[PDB]
């Protein structure tokens, strides 16, 4: 029929937007991720840095 | 002498009644065939809208 093309249609919108708003959520999460692991990382090395000038103290 | 024409011309007039008849009748019935094959195809797609539009 015809309804049936504007009913496919609309779907068809719903889906494209939700696919993309999970694409860009997926991308955000990936690079707050990286960020928390560089945070980690540079407290690790700080804790080095800190327990060699205390050992010299 | 011209009676007789008159005649010829109300036979030949009549068969031609007659053989239209059947043409008339066969493309009627045709014409509700197909008409019927059309809401059978109509109805169907019809509850799929039913269904189908936003459930």
């Amino acid at each position: 029929m015809d309804a049936i093309k504007k009913k496919m249609q609309m779907l068809k919108l719903d889906k494209e937007n939700a696919l993309d708003r999970a694409e860009q959520a997926e991308a955000d999460k990936k690079a707050a991720e990286d960020r928390s692991k560089q945070l980690e990382d540079e407290l690790v090395s700080l804790q080095k840095k800190l327990k060699g000038t205390e050992d010299e103290l | 002498d011209k009676l007789k024409e008159a005649e010829t011309r109300a036979e030949f007039a009549e068969r031609s009644v007659t053989k239209l008849e059947k043409s008339i009748d066969d493309l009627e019935d045709e014409l509700y065939a197909q008409k019927l094959k059309y809401k059978a195809i109509s109805e169907e797609l019809d509850h799929a809208l039913n269904d189908m539009t936003s459930i």
